[PDB]
């Protein structure tokens, strides 16, 4: 049906992506060639089908994808995978020069030859294509070639594509530590502007995801792979439902419109419950009632925070695996009559939330084991905004510090910009709080 | 690609340099004819495009052969793989330096040209662009310090765009074979300093103790030392041109090491850094090669590490490592120190893994930073200088250098200026 | 000492190429004020207001003589007393550093300065010099007689630390005024710098034009000398879309120009060292900075909302600026 395309910045867009993919022909069963050994896609091109990649050759399942990077290394390496050659040279490009870092300069120096080709190659496989319901993008905040190139990329999508969604898996810096200097610089700067153009968009807790994930794993460490793993999985139980109808398939995007009251906030919160590591997986069958109550928990909550510290204006539900609506107004009775998750007065209702009627999409070579049902829930909190705010002081830090600077001036970028970010920052705390408040 | 030219210069680097190159191409593991011996396309492609293939695929090393004198290229070549290096690729000056920056400086300069347009051309031509080139010699002697300044000039002059750093070995400050033997080093770095972007250098004395130290040796070896230093810049080589899981530009790490392109440079730091028994024996943990790098011992250069302050330290480990040693070993350096830690900016240092854990040992780091001490020390021999200079000795020597006295003054001046900011650099945390 | 650096803000008319920007002019000059205001928003939209006090602050609707008049004849008075002073234009090119170059500054000042010595009597010489500043290289407009670039070096001048001294430069000097012209005519030549996309004219590199005047008179002997400095200023790269070259040669000036705030902050700072010898320009200025010069500084500003940072930048340096100590002392000599 609807093809998507996803598309990677930074090293890490494309890892991330890359994971997202290979689980796509896992999940359909299409072997990495591209033409699977299996038979054609569900349903032919099924709508996941479809985005995944397109039966054309025919016979051939081409992924809808396009990975970008300033730096050659990371897109050598897809050539040189199996995956590769699944993947018709069209789609996988490679950058000479690296972002190395600079938001600015990786964004201007490298953005403008490359968006020629991008734009190009997009448009002709979005022309072919039917189109997407969205888009996804990857990128590293941290990244240079994330920060530079998504800034670039955003006004140009936005302006081209208008009515075509646009939704971001960014990666935000943990707190506990910075990847460079140069991060708090280029995460701040790069995401305010981008970020109101975009939709919404997401961030990462490295060190929330990291320390749950690896927590969770009981795993001295998580592969940086299997980071990704959990995130790809989660992804496709996201694609999963609005490509196949599970007991309750919604609109995502018309949903998600449901479920953010304000393009004010771009994104609601995520979530995926339950939080299952492959120990979590192990240990429970889930249920209902225990994949929200675990999903509620923070330990389920990738982001570090306090759940109670934000309202919940409204969450929202996805479900995997075979759920029955019965189990859910369990759930939600046991939801409604806990205390602990507070409801905004602005939204009575919990309301709504979508069933999958196939079992939780899984990531190939996935850690944790599976899980009857998955679940998705947004939630909007101002402790979310805090977080930015958490990365933004250090930023502040270095603004005071004035240090990084001429680096940028080099790209002609201002100070000015940055304390629009920072004021953006403040505006957008101001606004999450006054939003956040019930 | 991104070829960087490789200089060995000054009788020093006539060794020292000539050791990189060579041990780098011993990294190469490609053949003595230059085609590659070593399977591993990886090593094969990355050293590839640094070497220029010859017919028979042979590898041209980036290098040219400064000579003092002659001879001292001809012990290189008569050195083993002379074969590799193509005799054409370089050609040397028989006058060299002559143990003076500035006499060298003069002389040399005439010479400098001629090989230097030749090869650079060739290597402009080489690759679509150079990362940058890296010199090595020493500035402490005589030649390469006089070769250098005179070079270093020009050649930076040539690129701005091109970022380059230089190697040189400062004199140690403990001994100097001739007072007036740093002194051609001094006018020479100094003028050197501003010159090049990035400046490397670890000092004499204290490399030759750590090395002879660690040894128990009777002595380290030139060789082995220069081997040594090889090593360490080999691996920043090998790590960035080479894949890694995390790996950092140059043009990245550099602007970020600077807490902005205004500050000139930063002084090397070598990992694992261990006794030639210990580390020899010992495997590194993971925690280990960290806990190494920060102790004073680490540092090639003698420093306490409390009298430096580090501007920012980076190490690259090479090879994988599990993120919570990336956990570990960066919750170290916060904890160790307030001080030692910048206080402005959290995550002060960066590390990148290279993709390949490095021959031998599969962790290997390097170490970022500065040492305040050393800095200070290194002016103070200056100092040594000025009261030489009270002496005046060799003023005429000088003059026939033609360097100005002012020039001697104002390297002083403007080292004098910046080394206060040295200290400001151990007051910051 | 010294009186303070005086500083002064002018806001430009809206450029024609403002009005073909369709610029807006956030900036309100209140002269009986000297206050100036600024739209900024603050994150809100620019109802929000920035306003500063001014030594002196001038509209659009200021004059040019008017401005003249009233910094300049008070400076001349210091350069035939010994005085060494300088005068510093920043601001946008819309602004009128051109709007103040094309027309005086120059040109009416050297007929002035004789004007003024002769009626005073003294005997005199007037010696001129120009020189651009390009790329962090010295470039001699002055004589053409001299090269292009005039052979720069710096060095100190031991009675001044921050004193130095320019070897090789050579100012001719003239008892007329007509000679100057001569010069001044010719010099205007070298001085000029690039053209940009965005500005028919732009300073590609900052002009510094110094006149030197020996006075004697029965014996005292003094030294005048005045610098009029026209800043070079950059766009941003990205936005010109300007040739590498020309983008790269931007970007160092821009960052030039932060580094130029970097040390401007340490001068507030008080902070123990002054980056002075990271420029050629803050070396050369650098006895100058709350130096025993006299300094003065015209920032001009434009009225358009669009560029947010320079009005940013601006305000912020007009704040630093004050906190350095200026001790212009006369420099008068017997
Ligand atoms: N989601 C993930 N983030 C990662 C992973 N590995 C690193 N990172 C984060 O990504 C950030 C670094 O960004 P990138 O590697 O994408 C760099 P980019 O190509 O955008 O620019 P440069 O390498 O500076 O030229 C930093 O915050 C890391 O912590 C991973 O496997 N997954
Ligand atoms: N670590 C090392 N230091 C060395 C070595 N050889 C010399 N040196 C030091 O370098 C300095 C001498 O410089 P050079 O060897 O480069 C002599 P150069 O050709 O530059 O000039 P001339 O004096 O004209 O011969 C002096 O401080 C020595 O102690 C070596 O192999 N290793
Ligand atoms: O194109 C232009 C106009 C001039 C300008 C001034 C500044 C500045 C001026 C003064 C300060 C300080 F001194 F107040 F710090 C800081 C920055 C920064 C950038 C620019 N760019
Ligand atoms: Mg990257
Ligand atoms: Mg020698």
């Amino acid at each position: 049906m609807r093809e998507c395309i996803s598309i990677h910045v930074g090293q890490a867009g494309v890892q991330i992506g890359n994971a997202c993919w290979e689980l796509y022909c896992l999940e359909h069963g299409i072997q990495p060639d591209g033409q699977m050994p299996s038979d054609k896609t569900i349903g032919g091109g099924d709508d996941s089908f479809n985005t995944f990649f397109s039966e054309t050759g025919a016979g051939k399942h081409v992924p809808r994808a396009v990975f970008v990077d300033l730096e050659p290394t990371v897109i050598d390496e897809v050539r040189t995978g199996t995956y590769r050659q699944l993947f018709h040279p069209e789609q996988l490009i490679t950058g000479k020069e690296d972002a190395a870092n600079n938001y600015a300069r990786g964004h201007y120096t490298i953005g403008k030859e490359i968006i020629d080709l991008v734009l190009d190659r997009i448009r002709k496989l979005a022309d072919q294509c039917t189109g997407l319901q969205g888009f996804l993008v990857f990128h590293s905040f941290g990244g240079g070639t994330g920060s530079g190139f998504t800034s670039l990329l955003m006004e140009r999508l936005s302006v081209d594509y208008g009515k075509k969604s646009k939704l971001e898996f960014s990666i935000y810096p943990a707190p506990q530590v910075s990847t460079a200097v140069v991060e708090p610089y280029n995460s701040i700067l790069t995401t305010h502007t981008t970020l109101e153009h975009s939709d919404c968009a997401f961030m990462v807790d490295n060190e929330a995801i990291y320390d749950i994930c690896r927590r969770n794993l009981d795993i001295e460490r998580p592969t940086y792979t299997n980071l990704n793993r959990l995130i790809s999985q989660i992804v496709s139980s996201i694609t999963a439902s609005l490509r196949f109808d599970g007991a309750l398939n919604v609109d995502l995007t018309e949903f998600q419109t449901n479920l953010v009251p304000y393009p004010r906030i771009h994104f609601p919160l995520a979530t995926y419950a339950p939080v299952i590591s492959a120990e979590k997986a192990y240990h429970e069958q889930l249920s209902v009632a225990e994949i929200t109550n675990a999903c509620f928990e923070p330990a389920n909550q990738m982001v570090k925070c306090d759940p109670r510290h934000g309202k919940y204006m409204a969450c929202c539900l996805l479900y995997r695996g075979d759920v029955v609506p019965k189990d859910v107004n369990a759930a939600i009775a046991t939801i409604k009559t806990k205390r602990s998750i507070q409801f905004v007065d602005w939204c009575p209702t919990g309301f709504k939330v979508g069933i999958n009627y196939q079992p939780p999409t899984v990531v190939p070579g996935g850690d944790l084991a599976k899980v009857q049902r998955a679940v998705c829930m947004l939630s909007n909190t101002t402790a979310i905004a805090e977080a930015w705010a958490r990365l933004d002081h250090k930023f502040d830090l270095m603004y005071a510090k004035r240090a990084f600077v001429h680096w940028y001036v080099g790209e002609g970028m201002e100070e000015g910009e940055f304390s629009e970010a920072r004021e953006d920052m403040a505006a957008l705390e101001k606004d999450y709080e006054e939003v956040g408040v019930d | 690609m991104r070829e960087i030219v490789h200089i060995q210069a000054g009788q020093c680097g006539n060794q020292i340099g000539a050791k990189f190159w060579e041990v780098i191409s011993d990294e190469h593991g490609i053949d003595p004819t230059g085609s590659y011996h070593g399977d591993s396309d990886l090593q094969l492609e990355r050293i590839n495009v640094y070497y220029n293939e010859a017919a028979g695929n042979k590898y041209v090393p980036r290098a040219i052969l400064v000579d003092l004198e002659p001879g001292t290229m001809d012990s290189v070549r008569s050195g083993p793989f002379g074969q590799i290096f193509r005799p054409d690729n370089f050609v040397f000056g028989q006058s060299g330096a002559g143990n003076n920056w500035a006499k060298g400086h003069y002389t040399e300069g005439a010479e400098l040209v001629d090989s230097v347009l030749d090869v650079v051309r060739k290597e402009s031509e080489s690759c679509d662009c150079l990362q940058g080139f890296q010199l090595t010699h020493s500035l402490g002697g005589g030649t390469g310090s006089g070769m250098g300044t005179l070079l270093i000039s020009k050649i930076r002059e040539e690129y701005p765009d091109r970022i380059m750093n230089t190697f040189s070995v400062v004199p140690s400050p403990k001994v100097s074979d001739t007072v007036v033997e740093p002194y051609n080093a001094t006018l020479s770095v100094h003028q050197l300093v501003e010159n090049t972007d990035e400046t490397y250098c670890i000092d004499n004395e204290a490399l030759y103790d750590i090395c002879f130290r660690t040894l128990k040796l009777t002595t380290p070896t030139y060789g082995d030392l220069n081997h040594l230093v090889s090593a360490t810049m080999s691996g920043v080589t090998t790590c960035l041109r080479f894949p890694g899981q995390l790996n950092a530009d140059l043009r990245k790490l550099a602007v970020n090491m600077v807490p902005f392109p205004r500050l000139h440079f930063f002084m090397p730091g070598f990992a694992p850094l261990t006794s030639r028994g210990s580390q020899q024996y010992r495997a590194l943990t993971v925690p280990e090669l960290t806990q190494q790098m920060f102790d004073a011992k680490n540092m090639m250069a003698a420093c306490d590490p409390r009298h430096g302050r580090y501007l920012t330290v980076a190490a690259v480990f090479r090879g994988r490592m599990s993120m919570k040693e990336v956990d570990e070993q960066m919750l170290n350096v916060q904890n160790k120190n307030s001080s030692y830690f910048v206080e402005w900016i959290p995550n002060n240092v960066k590390t990148a893994v290279c993709d390949i854990p490095p021959r031998g040992l599969k962790m290997s780091a390097t170490f970022i930073g500065n040492s305040t001490a050393i800095q200070e020390l290194f002016k103070r021999i200056s100092e040594q200088f000025t009261a030489m200079f009270r002496r005046k000795a060799f003023l005429h020597w000088y003059t026939g250098e033609g360097m100005d006295e002012m020039e001697f003054t104002e390297a002083e001046s403007n080292m004098n200026d910046l080394v206060s900011e040295y200290q400001q650099y151990q007051d910051a945390t | 000492k010294g009186k303070n650096i005086q500083v002064v803000v002018r806001c430009r008319p809206f450029n024609l190429a403002e009005r073909k920007a369709s610029a807006h002019s956030i900036v309100e000059c209140d002269p009986v004020r000297k206050e100036v205001s600024v739209r900024t928003g603050g994150l809100a939209d620019k109802s929000s207001r920035k306003t500063y006090t001014f030594d002196m602050v001038f509209g659009a609707s200021t004059k040019q003589i008017d401005v003249y008049r009233s910094v300049v004849c008070p400076i001349l008075d210091e350069v035939i007393m010994g005085y060494n002073c300088t005068i510093f234009a920043y601001g946008q090119t819309g602004t009128g550093k051109t709007f103040t170059m094309e027309g005086g500054i120059i040109p009416r000042t050297l007929h002035q300065i004789f004007e003024k010595l002769t009626d005073n009597g003294t005997e005199f010489s007037v010696k001129v010099s120009l020189l651009e500043i390009y790329n962090e290289e010295l470039f001699d407009l002055l004589n053409p007689s001299s090269d292009v670039s005039e052979r720069l070096q710096m060095f100190d001048d031991p009675r001044n630390k921050r004193g130095v001294i320019i070897k090789g430069l050579e100012e001719i000097t003239v008892h007329n005024k007509d000679e100057v012209y001569q010069i001044l005519e010719k010099g205007a030549a070298k001085r000029t710098t690039a053209a940009t996309l965005m500005n028919a004219y732009s300073s590609r590199s900052h002009s510094v034009f110094s006149v030197t005047i020996h006075m004697k008179e029965t014996e005292l002997v003094k030294i005048g000398k005045l610098n009029l400095v026209d800043l070079a200023g950059s766009e941003n790269i990205g936005r010109s879309g300007a040739v590498d070259k020309r983008a790269r040669e931007a970007g160092n000036i821009n960052q030039s120009l932060l580094t130029l705030g970097r040390v401007i902050t340490a001068l507030v700072e008080r902070t123990p060292h002054v980056p002075y010898r990271e420029s050629k320009l803050t070396r050369i200025l650098q006895d100058s900075l709350g130096g025993r010069t006299r300094t003065s500084i015209i920032a001009t500003i434009s009225p358009a909302s669009l560029n947010l940072e320079e009005t940013l930048s601006t305000l912020e340096y007009a704040h630093r600026a004050k906190n350095i100590l200026n001790k212009p002392e006369v420099n008068q000599k017997l």
